């Protein structure tokens, strides 16, 4: 099955300042590649679908890129609302998967 | 006209084939480890490149029913495509004869 | 509306079975596929299994053991979730989720706390939190509830029924003989207090309960 | 007579649809990251093999425009090659009658 | 050809813990691998077939995972009669190729 990769495990960052998360699949997926936010005794929500188009609700703060293996979440200038976990998941082969998440430190 | 009846009634199954056959496929290749036909709008354009022989082979169904839905997908459009084609030749023919005193 | 319901707790002793709902509402189509997520404290999210509804066809994640069992209802659109022969290692947040047949989850439910033990569901003990005779405050005051000796997890603490929301701060809770225990920090302006009501709302799912206190000065 | 005339205009219609579709999967696919069929020269190549039906899998789209633009395609090559297969039939035919006496 | 590599060797476990034995093929195999146990001065005996196909006979304590070039053989609660070595099988390529092979230790 395919194996998403997400490092660093924690990421600290200045406040107002762009940070970027990575996710890295053990095989080329193309685009099929998805993004969720969960703060603290939250349930998921879905940020970015499909590599990099945006979803109604989700601040333009949020953007992504990438295609085939690497992939990567963006923020630009983060608040202190970003304060959360930051997982991605596939969609390209069966079954769907996640990966080990990372969380955003200010 | 028989020909231009049976080409309209093989365009219109052809259509329900593709979406029934889009449907099918996902349902049938969700499952199994490896499969890439698990989504519906790329399983519609892998119904179509399927029925229209092609066959990129960006996508392909890799179990019994999976690859069972292919082939009916396969013998519809090829068969829809033999019709219009088959409906095509009764207009000249008949055209022919016309222009020709017979 | 919220599209997907889910209880909020569910206790089981080891061995045992359960059978988690999750109703659905919104736009519901027949490619729609209802997906079930397992969270473990600690740990990040794992996919189960998933269902399609119209079809009743389910397929579940082979890497794992296979604890769960998935059936639908379209009559009611709720989907569920047998588990069965539960240990320590199943006790999590399982979550549901809608995918559209395209790949992502749109959304997600509230999630089922299950906690696997062989101890007795116990009500929490809420009191009021506030400050001594002799303590000066400034600009601003802070006030509390304490959640005292119950079981088991979670529960859910509001000030003035969500309308009060900044400044509130609620400690994950501590485990003492099979018995929680938390605490609910507030911070109101000190001309707002006790001139409006402060009131923590604690409900306990786990129990079906659900209490009010009110902050009052000590007197 | 007809069926050579409506092949004429199918072999012309064809290169206007593979020059056309050249163009418009360039624009349609680029702006898609991964997307190959992003330059004209090899855009015209893969809407040869896609309306000869084939297929190679060497170009593909992975828009849904772009994948649109190959479903015109097939289906213009289809027909057109079904069109000149059914004058071909008219032309033997019409010819048979005649060493018979029909 | 294709090798396939199980590691580690010897695969130590407690009675009553789940295991997991590993298989790495060196190409994409799909899912064409199988799993065979062999007790000492027996014959290899079929466990899983095709990745995680079930197998008449064999108790579901068995079960098999993975796809492309990653796939594990795992007991949920390892009994005595579990004591063998455990080859993997691949027949998606020609010729047909075993594993090294990984013995379990109670
Ligand atoms: C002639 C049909 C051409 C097929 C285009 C497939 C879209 C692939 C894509 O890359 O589209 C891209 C885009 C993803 O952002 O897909 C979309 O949403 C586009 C919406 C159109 C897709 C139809 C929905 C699925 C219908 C299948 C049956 C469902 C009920 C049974
Ligand atoms: C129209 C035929 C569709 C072909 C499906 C091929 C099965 C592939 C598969 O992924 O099937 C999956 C499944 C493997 O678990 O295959 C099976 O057993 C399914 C049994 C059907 C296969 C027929 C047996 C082979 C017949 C060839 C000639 C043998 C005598 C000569
Ligand atoms: C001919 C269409 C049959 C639909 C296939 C469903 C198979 C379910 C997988 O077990
Ligand atoms: C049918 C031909 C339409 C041309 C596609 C242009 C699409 C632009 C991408 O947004
Ligand atoms: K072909
Ligand atoms: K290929
Ligand atoms: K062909
Ligand atoms: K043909």
């Amino acid at each position: 099955d395919i194996l998403l990769t997400q490092s660093p495990a924690i990421l600290s960052v200045s406040p107002g300042e762009r940070v970027s998360f990575s996710c890295r699949a053990s095989q080329s997926i193309g685009t099929d590649i998805h993004w969720y936010q969960q703060r603290t005794n939250g349930s998921p929500r879905l940020l970015i679908k499909y590599a990099s188009e945006s979803i109604s609700g989700i601040p333009s703060r949020f953007s992504g890129s990438g295609s085939g293996t690497d992939f990567t979440l963006s923020i630009n200038s983060v608040e202190s609302e970003d304060i959360a976990n930051y997982y991605c998941q596939q969609s390209n082969r069966w079954p769907f998967t996640f990966g080990s998440g990372t969380k955003l430190e200010i | 006209a028989l020909h231009w009846r049976a080409a309209g009634a093989a365009t219109v199954l052809l259509v329900i084939v593709l979406l029934a056959g889009s449907y099918l496929a996902v349902l049938a290749e969700r499952g199994a480890p490896g499969a890439q036909l698990i989504t519906y709008p790329r399983a519609l354009w892998w119904a179509c490149e399927t029925a229209t022989t092609v066959x990129y082979g960006d996508l392909c169904p890799v179990t019994l029913w999976g690859r069972l839905v292919a082939v009916v997908v396969m013998v519809a459009g090829i068969t829809s495509f033999g019709l219009v084609t088959a409906a095509l030749a009764t207009w000249f023919v008949g055209r022919e004869q016309e222009r020709r005193g017979h | 509306q919220v599209q997907l319901q889910q209880p909020g707790a569910e206790l089981v002793k080891p061995g045992a079975s359960v059978k988690l709902s999750c109703k659905a509402s919104g736009y519901t189509f027949t490619s729609d596929w209802i997906h079930w997520v397992k969270q473990r404290p600690g740990h990040g999210l794992e996919w189960i299994g998933e269902i399609i509804p119209s079809y009743g066809r389910a397929n579940y994640n082979e890497k794992i053991q296979k604890k769960a069992t998935l059936t639908a209802d379209k009559s009611s659109s709720t989907a569920f979730m047998q588990l069965s022969s539960l240990t320590s290692e199943d006790s999590a947040v399982y979550y549901c989720a809608r995918e559209r047949g395209d790949g992502y989850f749109a959304v997600w439910g509230a999630g089922t706390t299950v906690t696997v033990s062989s101890a007795k569901t116990t009500p929490p003990s809420v009191y009021p939190l506030a400050p001594g005779s002799a303590a000066q405050t400034n600009s601003m005051v802070t006030l509390g509830c304490l959640v005292k000796g119950y079981f088991p997890e979670p529960v859910t603490v509001t000030w003035n029924s969500g309308s009060l929301s900044s400044g509130v701060h609620t400690f994950p809770a501590v485990l003492q003989s099979d018995l929680y225990t938390l605490s609910s920090s507030v911070t109101v302006p000190s001309s707002s207090w006790p001139s409006e009501t402060v009131t923590c709302n604690v409900a306990h799912p786990a129990s079906s309960t659900k209490v009010d206190k009110k902050i009052v000065p000590r007197d």
